[PDB]
RNA sequence: AUCAGAGUGGCGCAGCGGAAGCGUGGUGGGCCCAUAACCCACAGGUCCCAGGAUCGAAACCUGGCUCUGAUACCA
RNA sequence: AUGUAAA
RNA sequence: GGGCGGAAGACAUUGUCAGGUGGGGAGUUUGGCUGGGGCGGCCAAUCUGUUAAAAGAUAACGCAGGUGUCCUAAGAUGAGCUCAACGAGAACAGAAAUCUCGUGUGGAACAAAAGGGUAAAAGCUCGUUUGAUUCUGAUUUCCAGUACGAAUACGAACCGUGAAAGCGUGGCCUAUCGAUCCUUUAGAUCUUCGGAGUUUGAAGCUAGAGGUGUCAGAAAAGUUACCACAGGGAUUACUGGCUUGUGGCAGCCAAGCGUUCAUAGCGACGUUGCUUUUUGAUCCUUCGAUGUCGGCUCUUCCUAUCAUUGCGAAGCAGAAUUCACCAAGUGUUGGAUUGUUCACCCACCAAUAGGGAACGUGAGCUGGGUUUAGACCGUCGUGAGACAGGUUAGUUUUACCCU
RNA sequence: CCGACUUUGUGAAAUGA
RNA sequence: GUGAUUUCUGCCCAGUGCUCUGAAUGUCAAAGUGAAGAAAUUCAACCAAGCGCGGGUAAACGGCGGGAGUAACUAUGACUC
RNA sequence: AAACUUUAAAUAGGUAGGAUGGCGCGGCUGCUUCGGUGAGCCGUGCCAUGGAAUCGGGUGCUCCAAGUGGGCCAUUUUUGGUAAGCAGAACUGGCGAUGCGGGAUGAACCGGAAGCCGGGUUACGGUGCCCAACUGCGCGCUAACCUAGAACCCACAAAGG
RNA sequence: UCGUUCGUCUGACUUGGGUAUAGGGGCGAAAGACUAAUCGAACCAUCUAGUAGCUGGUUCCCUCCGAAGUUUCCCUCAGGA
RNA sequence: UUGAAACACGGACCAAGGAGUCUGACAUGCGUGCGAGUCGACGGGUUCUGAAACCUGGGAUGCGCAAGGAAGCUGACGAGC
C-alpha cells in the first residue's frame, strides 16, 4: 500500500485550524525507557526469588500491524497522528499506478 | 452430555403470562436525539415567548 | 528420583575401607639428620602379607638414631628383598635393590619405586604390586629430576624426594583370570563394599539416569561434561572418545 | 478407513507464472578391417483426465484416476 | 576393450 | 647466628556481587467442543446462500463456500462514453491480432467467496484531487437492548470536486478484528512533585499504536500397567431393550440355463418381506461392582428338518440323488492341530443339521486365553513409556439364610 | 566453570598512556 | 556397557551429545575507562567464562534408500542407467 | 430444482379505528422561505353523543430476594440417519410439579384438573361372566380342518395369489 | 499356615549377639524390593474443622401464591454471573 | 433423576446426641427516638443489691448538610408545561 510524502489535512493547533500541508512519516516505537514508573516497579518485583512475575507473552498470532502516519504540517511544526488499515508491506511516495 | 442444547419452547409462555407490556404512551413525547437545528430554534422560541 | 549408588558413596555409612587386618601404613622413615647426611642400616625381619593389598609389607627393624630403641619401620617390598637382608637408608646408600636413596643418587635409566613426591611424605608413587618410576633425567641447576611414572605420564620431582631402588613386588598378580564370582567376591571383601555392581541400565529412573524403558538402553549420550551436578556424573566422565582403542590413540 | 506424497522425453528426475530441460537412451555422420568407447551434429514431449481464475499454466486452487508412504488406542 | 556357429 | 624443616607465594583460598551451565533438585502446567475419550477437524472470531416451515428468532461434527488480506487508487467527484456476445466487411490476417457499421436488458465489469444492486452508471477513459480530516454525542446490527467491530442520520468546523444542484466522515452493500495493567507517541506556550523557587526527571489529562486468533482477551509439554482421591450410568467396553443397514432365511415377476421345453431343478434384471445367534447405530437400566472368552457337566426349549416313520413331484427304469408336505417323538459321535467359538482334516455312522435359555451354566470346576504388578524381543518415542504385535511366570474367597 | 572487588603487602623491567 | 569358551565385531562424526584448540576484526555481564552534562544519568570504547566458527570421537546416544531396464524358449537377473 | 424462478396461496406479521382530536384569534424563533413562506411552539376561545364487536381493574411504578439454567412425550412442519424407544430445530399443549374416571397393566393417548360431605346428571368408555349397565330392538357379511376376530396412541404385517 | 512333593547343603553357605546408615533419607546380586502386618516416599503430633464447581443428610403443623431446563458472557458445558 | 416399586443407592430394630448458627462491612423492607441534625460508642462524676442504672462532654468525633475535577482549583444567581 502505497501513501504520498505530503498530504493536506486538518491541522487542530490553535494557530492553523484548517487544511494545511503535512509531510507525511511512519511512525516507530521510540526506545524504552529506563525510568519508567512501569518499569522500576517491575525491576523492583523481578529482584529477588521467584523468577519471572509479571506474564510474558508467547502465543502470537497477527502478522500485521496497524501503521501510524506522523503528519508534520509545514506551518507551526506540530504533528498530528493517524492509523491506517492492516497491511503487510507500506511505502511512502511509491512509483504512481499506471 | 451434548452440552449445545437450544429451544424457544415455553419461552412465549414465560413471555406472554405477565403480559407484553408496552410502554406507557405519552403526552409531552420526548425530543432526545431529535435534529439540533430543530431543537435550538424551539428551546429559543420558548425563551423569548410572553 | 533419589540418591544414586555413586553418590551414596561419599557418606561413608558401607562403603568405608575394610582395614580390621591391616598391618598399618607401609611408608618410608620420617627423614632426619642421619638418613639426610648419611646412612642407617637397618635389617629385615619379616615379609608379611598386608591383607587387602597385593604387594607384601618388610619389617624393617632399625636403630633408632638417637634414643635407645629399636623401630619398627614397614615397606612396601620391592621383588628382591629377603628376611636377613640389610637395607640402608640415606643418601650415601649404595644403588642396591631394597636400599633407599634420594634421587639425587640414582643414576638415570634407573628403575625406583615408592617415589615420595614432597621430601618427607614417605612414599606415594609406584607402590601398587609390580610397578616402578624410571628416572629419565636431572637438573641440577634447580634441584629436579623427572621420572616415567606406571601411568605413562612424566613428573618432575624434588631430587631429594627418596626411592626404593628396584620395583615392587607381587607383579604379573592382575595377570591371573580369578574364574569365579568367588573369587571376586573374597578379593574385593577386604578392600571394600563395592561389589558386585549393578548395571545402571538394570534400575528404575528413580536411581539411575539410565533406568527404565520397556528395553534396557541408555537413551542419551552416555558421555558426560565434566561440570554435571552430582548425581548426573555418571556414565563416561567428560570423554575425549570412545569406541576401542585403534592405532595412535591407543599409546 | 482417513491424512499426506508423486505423476513432466523411450527410462529415472529437474523445475519460482516470459512458456522444457538434467543424466541416459534414439537418429545421421566421423575415427575403426569391424563393434563398442570417443568426436561432431539432429529430432523430443497429449507437462496424469475435466475445469476455473489468472497480462500469462505444466505449477494456484478445485473436481476425475493410479501407485507409494503414514496414524489406526483404553476395553 | 573386443572379434564367423555358417566348415 | 633471636627462623623447627620444607614447598607454593601475594597466586591459590575465605567473603560478595556479576555472567554461562545446571531435570542433579524444587514448584507447577499440560484449553474447550466431541453421538465415550484419543487422534482427526474448528462447527470457539466470522461472511454469504440453503436448512429456516412467505414478518423476526431458529440448532446439529448439516450442506456449498469465505475471511485474518488487497488498494493514493481498486477512495472523492465531475465530464464523456457502453459492456459480453452475435451478423456483415477490410492488405499480408486464418478460429483468434487492428479497423468500420448494425443488433445488442446487461447475458460484461464492479480486487476477493456467495447473494443482492447498477447502463448518459455503481461499469470503461480522462480531468482536479485527499471527506481515508477535526470534536463529542445519537441510532441500528449483536444484545443483557452491555462492550467491541461495522454501519447510518444529524450537529459545529475546515475542505475537495462540479458552472451548479448536490455528492463526499474510505472501498456499491453484506466479513476483513482487539479490554484492564504496562511501554511508546501526538497536544496545550495545561496540572502535580505537597517548605518557596529556578531546572533535568517522573506521574498526570485527551486521542492513538505494541495483543491477546482459546479471538469479552491464564504466562504453561508428556507419561503412568506402580498409580491415588471426589464423583459419574450426565459417559465406554458385557447383558437386555428400540432399530436391522450388515449377517442369516423365504417369496413375486420371468430374460435365459435346463441337448427341442420359462417354472423337474434353477432363475439374472428388479422387487416384497421375515428373523434377531453376528456386526453396525444408539446410550434407555446398571460404574457405594450384575464376576467378562473358551472347554468340561447337565437340563430344558425352537424349527428355518440332516437322519429316522408316512407321503407328493422329477430331466423317478432299478440303485442313488434333488425339491417340497404333517411332522421336533428319537438321534446327531471318537479324534490330530488351535486357548479358541469358528475352521480343517482322518474314521465310524442311518446322520455326523442349525438354534436359544443374561452371546444358559466361575459361592459348579479349569484359568489355556484375556485383564494388574516381574521379564524379553520387534516397530514407535530423545525420554518417562505405547502397541487392537509375539512371548513366559502370574491368589479364583462365603452359603449355615429365603425360595 | 569464569570475571571483578576483598584478605593483598614488597620492587623490577618491557609495552600503553 | 556387554556378560563364560569358540568365532567375529561391517559403514556413518551430517543429527544429539562429549571433547581439544583460540591468530583474532562475530556475539558477550558486573566491575573498572573516556566523553557530554549543573547532577541524576546517558553514550561509546574495552570486555572473562559460555555460545558461535574449526578438528576428533560410535565396544557415545543412535542410523544404515528407492525407481527402472537386461541372458538366444519361459522364468530369473550375473550386467547397465 | 433446498442453495431456480415470471406468477404466487393458507396460517402467521405490522399499523389505524378520536377526549393524547380539530378550527379560529395573536404571539416567539438565534430554524426555514423570494416572501407570513413554512415548521414548530406559546397564550386564548370555541367545538368534538365518546367514534367497530366483545371483555375486564391494572405491572401502573419500584424495591429486596428465592429456586431454575440436565429436560422428556405428543399431533403437525422439518434437518442427519437405512432406521431407532436416535441426534437437532419451528408452533402449541402436556409430564416434570398432578391427583381422579377410561385405554386390563403404562408420566406425558382419550375425558378431565381437586377444600370436606349429602343429592342429581354427565365426559371418555362400556352393558356375556369376572364388573356397575341390555344375553335389548333391527339389518347385512364371516364359518377361520393356521390360535378366525374383537379399542386412538398400541404393541405391526408386505409384494402377490 | 498345613500336608505330600521339591531347590541347595564346604559353599558368593546358615545363623546369635554388638555396632553403622533414619525419610526425599537409608539400603538394595535391582523386584521400586525392604526401612516393625504401613513404602512409586514410613510412623507420630501440629498448621487443621486444610480445600472440593463432587456424593450423602439437612429435624413441627395449617394457610396462600407458586415456576425453570431458556437468551448472553466466562479454560465455559457436573459450575457461576 | 426427563423417568423409582425398581434387577438404582442408604435403610435390621430401639433409645439418646445430630446439621443455615455467631461476628465485621453493606443493602432493601419494617418499627422506634429525634429530625438539618443525629449519634455519649473512647473517657469523667456518680452508683450502699449492681460489670446495672443516671448525669456530663461536641464549638465541628462519624455519618449528613455540596458537587465537579486526574490535580492546580472552582463550587449550585432562586422553574415552567
Ligand atoms: C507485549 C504487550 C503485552 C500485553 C501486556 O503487557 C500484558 C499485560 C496485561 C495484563 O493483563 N496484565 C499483565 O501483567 C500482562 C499488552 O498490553 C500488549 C499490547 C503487548
Ligand atoms: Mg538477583
Ligand atoms: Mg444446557
Ligand atoms: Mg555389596
Ligand atoms: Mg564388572
Ligand atoms: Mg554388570
Ligand atoms: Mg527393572
Ligand atoms: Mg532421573
Ligand atoms: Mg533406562
Ligand atoms: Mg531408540
Ligand atoms: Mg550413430
Ligand atoms: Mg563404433
Ligand atoms: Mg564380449
Ligand atoms: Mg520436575
Ligand atoms: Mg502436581
Ligand atoms: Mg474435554
Ligand atoms: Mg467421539
Ligand atoms: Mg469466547
Ligand atoms: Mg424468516
Ligand atoms: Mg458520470
Ligand atoms: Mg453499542
Ligand atoms: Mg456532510
Ligand atoms: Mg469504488
Ligand atoms: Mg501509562
Ligand atoms: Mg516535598
Ligand atoms: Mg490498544
Ligand atoms: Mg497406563
Ligand atoms: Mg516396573
Ligand atoms: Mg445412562
Ligand atoms: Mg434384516
Ligand atoms: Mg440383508
Ligand atoms: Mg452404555
Ligand atoms: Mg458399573
Ligand atoms: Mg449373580
Ligand atoms: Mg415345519
Ligand atoms: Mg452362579
Ligand atoms: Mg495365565
Ligand atoms: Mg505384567
Ligand atoms: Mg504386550
Ligand atoms: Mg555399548
Ligand atoms: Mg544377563
Ligand atoms: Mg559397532
Ligand atoms: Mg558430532
Ligand atoms: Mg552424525
Ligand atoms: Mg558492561
Ligand atoms: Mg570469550
Ligand atoms: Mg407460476
Ligand atoms: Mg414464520
Ligand atoms: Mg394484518
Ligand atoms: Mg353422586
Ligand atoms: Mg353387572
Ligand atoms: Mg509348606
Ligand atoms: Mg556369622
Ligand atoms: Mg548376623
Ligand atoms: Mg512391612
Ligand atoms: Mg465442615
Ligand atoms: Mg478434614
Ligand atoms: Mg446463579
Ligand atoms: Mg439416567
Ligand atoms: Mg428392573
Ligand atoms: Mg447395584
Ligand atoms: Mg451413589
Ligand atoms: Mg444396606
Ligand atoms: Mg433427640
Ligand atoms: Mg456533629
Ligand atoms: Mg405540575
Ligand atoms: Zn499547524
Amino acid at each position: 500500500v502505497n501513501v504520498p510524502k505530503t498530504k493536506k489535512t486538518y491541522c487542530k493547533n490553535k494557530e492553523c485550524k484548517k487544511h494545511t500541508l503535512h509531510k507525511v512519516t511512519q511512525y516507530k516505537k521510540g526506545k524504552d525507557s529506563l525510568s519508567a514508573q512501569g518499569k522500576r516497579r517491575y525491576d523492583r518485583k523481578q529482584s529477588g526469588y521467584g523468577g519471572q512475575t509479571k506474564p510474558v507473552f508467547h502465543k502470537k498470532a497477527k502478522t500485521t500491524k496497524k501503521i501510524v502516519l506522523k503528519l508534520q504540517c509545514q506551518s507551526c511544526k506540530h504533528y498530528s497522528q493517524r492509523a491506517i488499515k492492516r497491511c503487510k508491506h507500506f511505502e511512502i511516495g511509491g512509483d504512481k499506478k499506471g | 452430555a451434548k452440552s449445545k442444547n437450544h429451544t424457544a419452547h415455553n419461552q412465549s409462555y414465560k413471555a406472554h403470562r405477565n403480559g407484553i407490556k408496552k410502554p406507557k404512551r405519552q403526552r409531552q413525547a420526548s425530543t432526545k436525539g431529535m435534529d439540533p437545528k430543530f431543537l435550538r430554534n424551539l428551546r429559543y422560541s420558548r425563551k423569548h415567548n410572553v | 528420583g533419589r540418591v544414586i549408588r555413586a553418590q551414596r558413596k561419599g557418606a561413608g555409612s558401607v562403603f568405608k575401607s575394610h582395614t580390621h587386618h591391616r598391618k598399618g601404613p607401609a611408608r618410608f622413615r620420617s627423614l632426619d639428620f642421619g638418613e639426610r647426611n648419611g646412612y642407617l642400616k637397618g635389617v629385615v625381619t619379616d615379609v608379611i602379607h598386608d591383607p587387602g593389598r597385593g604387594a607384601p609389607l618388610a619389617k624393617v627393624t632399625f636403630r633408632h638414631p638417637f634414643r635407645y630403641k629399636h623401630q619398627k619401620e614397614l615397606f612396601v617390598a620391592a621383588e628382591g628383598m629377603y628376611t636377613g637382608q640389610f637395607v640402608y637408608c640415606g643418601r650415601r646408600a649404595t644403588l642396591s635393590v631394597g636400599n633407599v636413596l634420594p634421587l639425587r643418587s640414582v643414576p638415570e635409566g634407573g628403575v625406583i619405586c615408592n617415589v615420595e613426591h614432597h621430601v618427607g611424605d614417605r612414599g606415594v608413587f609406584a607402590r601398587a604390586s609390580g610397578d616402578y618410576a624410571i628416572v629419565i633425567s636431572h637438573n641440577p641447576d634447580n634441584g629436579t629430576s623427572r621420572i616415567k611414572l606406571p601411568s605413562g605420564a612424566k613428573k618432575i620431582v624434588p631430587s631429594s624426594c627418596r626411592a626404593m631402588i628396584g620395583q615392587v613386588a607381587g607383579g604379573g598378580r592382575t595377570e591371573k583370570p580369578m574364574l569365579k564370582a568367588g573369587n571376586a567376591y573374597h578379593k574385593y571383601r577386604v578392600k571394600r563394599n563395592s561389589w558386585p555392581k549393578v548395571r545402571g541400565v538394570a534400575m528404575n529412573p528413580v536411581e539411575h539416569p539410565h533406568g527404565g524403558g520397556n528395553h534396557q538402553h541408555i537413551g542419551h549420550a552416555s558421555t558426560v561434561r565434566r561440570d554435571a551436578p552430582p548425581g548426573q556424573k555418571v556414565g563416561l566422565i567428560a570423554a575425549r572418545r570412545t569406541g576401542r582403542l585403534r592405532g595412535q590413540a591407543a599409546a
